[PDB]
């Protein structure tokens, strides 16, 4: 899938040509309860990032871009990427990374006096212009230099980002409202509670524990040997629709204590009606917009396309290992050009670039995959997932009242239960583990069995430094430089690592499909 | 609100704009294209 | 109960005579945070982490190690109030305008009647009855074959300790005691 052919756009043309055959299998095979429970999974975990995200960029910037755009852009991009894509199972999403710069944007911005949303028509503009050339080019050749080294780094500190975050937003909800011996109350909760309320963080940690427990308790009833095997399985799949409807009906029904519940916006209108309108001309809105930052917007537009690209690309990686039983086939060139394109396209209308989130696209490929008889046997590769999580992401403001009586603390235990199933299938983990284990009980694996053990505990102890290092460059004002050293790993694996580890270690410690050399 | 005037309108404007990055994609192209053969 | 609003100025002693914030809520948390240690550390007896000998030991120590862990955060949480154990403060009867330490068998204020000298047989039937059968079922099930014992049980020794025992208590004005299940 990655070799080079040397035509233009010859990557693109193979990509086509290897998945639209499956196009009438991709909705055929969608017909299954379990395709319906991961929509109803993935569903919260994109909108709820999608909520929080938004929201963050209104305060980050005088409400130019907010949670309207970021879900409007989502709901649009989603269905393009589910009907357009190689890739269906890829979810499209705003991200932090993307945060951090859109935010360096409006410190440049500002400081510059230029107008943002304007600023943005321009690096969107140079981003079709990067991604054709990539794309004409095969540029997507070079995703095959990164190895399982590189991608279970970023998986593992990916991961563990979005459990640090999830347990921050708890440490902030016990923050606000303390345990205090007495509360005022007469409090006004409009538009959020001005002061600390009784019982408020310990019913969110309640339900976020309970949330976690349900679905970690139906996960394990799916693998066990109770029920009739078919009621099991189905019962098994819907474990997180499950647990958080029991959750949500158990906020539900205590009514005097206050949980933050999801908000989304009153109709589809732009955030700051008294800034921008639905189409931002390229040319400015209140000011002329400078020559010179025309063409300026290449370096900007240079970062966004090494973070898209990255992101996408190990996602791509990641989701479509062969050990992961996908036998449909992955584009690396057409989804990057369609991410990529559709980004440009809708910095045009206001609405915020997204890339493939690591995440939820793992989230949504192992709520699609069927465990035979501890084994895996097949994926629901369909793109009728992805669109309608898509369709009911876009829908998210019409189906308020719904969306209203649903806390946040049950998205939380989500958050919790999917970054730690997200841990399932990285090597990286599973040699961690074995750092607290005798070497006696360590298992029948080819990096085990034809490796000193010590030696592979040095070589998880390296990959554990990058870790560390990756972790603080992401707590530092510089973070826009993770790609960068992420990519420096590369060389640690192809240059200083053979010259301390022989050919059959690299070759047992990283196997591109877990193979004995 | 009120914006600024502006001799193109919108679509007028990015026509223009993806007409020159076509333009600069296809001399691109052609470029790599002599390149590789002589 | 969980409330809008709570009254500031609730009294304490003995007991809290009004609802009070975060009390139930914590009280919740701590069990299951207990449950979960507790289950937690028995996994992880027989899990493969750890060296043998400190991994066992940990282990056998599970259910300790769960209630100081929990009796910690509930000691480093100062505001919330939590009901705590009550023992008394000294080694003195719970009434002393009633009783001593030694009752008299012919009365302390009335003069004891002889006919329930001989009726008290048919509740101290009922008595036996009852710790007869807890003692020796508890017994059975803890002597099981299966269990690995093989230093071998008393059915005849055991009972006549107990009921003894609480026959002798009796008269201290002191609980009757039977050999429980769990």
């Amino acid at each position: 899938p990655l070799q080079q052919t040397g035509q233009l756009f010859g990557g693109l043309v193979r990509d086509i040509r290897r998945r639209y055959p499956y196009y009438l299998s991709d909705i055929t095979d969608a017909f299954s309860p379990q395709v319906l429970a991961a929509v109803i999974f993935i569903y919260f975990a994109a909108l709820s990032p999608a909520i929080t995200f938004g929201g963050l960029l209104g305060e980050k910037t005088r409400n130019q871009m907010g949670v309207s755009e970021l879900l409007i852009s989502t709901a649009v991009q989603g269905i393009l990427f589910a009907l357009l894509g190689a890739q269906p199972l890829l979810v499209v999403g705003f991200s932090g990374p993307l945060l951090v710069f859109e935010e360096a944007f409006f410190s440049f911005c500002e400081t510059n006096g230029l107008e943002y949303i304007v600023g943005r028509v321009w690096i969107g503009f140079w981003l079709i212009l990067l991604v054709v050339l990539v794309v004409a080019f095969e540029g997507s050749f070079l995703v095959r230099f990164i190895s399982r080294y590189t991608q279970e780094i970023f998986s593992f500190l990916i991961s563990l980002i979005f459990i640090y975050e999830t347990f921050s937003k708890l440490i902030k909800i016990f923050q606000d409202h303390p345990l205090q011996k007495t509360y005022n109350y007469n409090v006004l909760m409009v538009p959020k509670p001005q002061g600390p309320l009784p019982n408020t963080a310990l019913l969110s940690l309640v339900l976020m524990a309970g949330t976690f427990f349900f679905a970690m308790m139906l996960r394990k009833f799916k693998n066990s040997s109770y029920f009739p095997g078919k009621l099991r399985r189905v019962i098994g799949d819907f474990g997180v629709p499950i647990s958080i409807l029991i959750m949500v009906l158990v906020d539900f029904f205590i009514q005097d204590t206050y949980t933050q519940k999801l908000s989304v916006p009153d109709g589809f209108k732009v955030s700051n009606s008294s800034a921008r309108g639905w189409v931002i001309h390229p040319l400015g809105l209140r000011s002329e917009f400078p020559i010179w930052m025309m063409f300026a917007s290449a370096l900007p537009a240079l970062l966004v396309f090494i973070l898209i690209f990255l992101e996408s690309q190990i996602t791509t990686l990641i989701v479509s290992k062969p050990e992961r039983k996908m036998v449909k086939g992955s584009g690396f060139h057409l989804d990057l050009l369609l991410v990529v394109g559709m980004g440009g396209v809708a910095a045009l209308f206001g609405m915020p670039w997204l890339s493939a989130t690591t995440v939820r696209s793992v989230t949504h490929a192992n709520a699609l995959t069927v465990m035979g008889k501890a084994q895996i046997q097949e994926v629901k590769e369909q793109r009728i997932s992805g669109l309608l999580v898509a369709v009911l992401v876009g829908l998210s403001i019409l189906m308020e009242p719904i969306l209203s009586r649903i806390p946040l603390a049950v998205l939380f235990g989500i958050f919790l239960y999917m970054g730690v199933t997200s841990l399932s299938g990285i090597q990286l983990f599973d040699r961690i583990l074995l750092l607290f284990k005798p070497p006696k009980y360590h298992p029948d694996v080819p990096y085990v069995k034809r490796v000193k053990t010590w030696r592979m505990h040095l070589f998880t102890g390296i990959q554990i430094i990058c870790l560390a290092v990756l972790w603080v460059v992401k707590s530092t004002p510089a973070s826009l430089a993770l790609p960068f050293v992420l990519i420096l790993t590369v060389p640690l694996r192809r240059v200083l690592l053979p010259l301390i580890f022989r050919n059959v270690e690299l070759q047992c410690l990283d196997a591109d499909d877990a193979k004995a050399t | 609100r009120v914006q600024l005037a502006h001799h193109f309108s919108e679509p007028e404007i990015t026509l223009i704009i993806f007409g020159v990055m076509a333009g600069v994609i296809g001399t691109i192209l052609l470029i790599s294209y002599g390149i590789r053969r002589l």
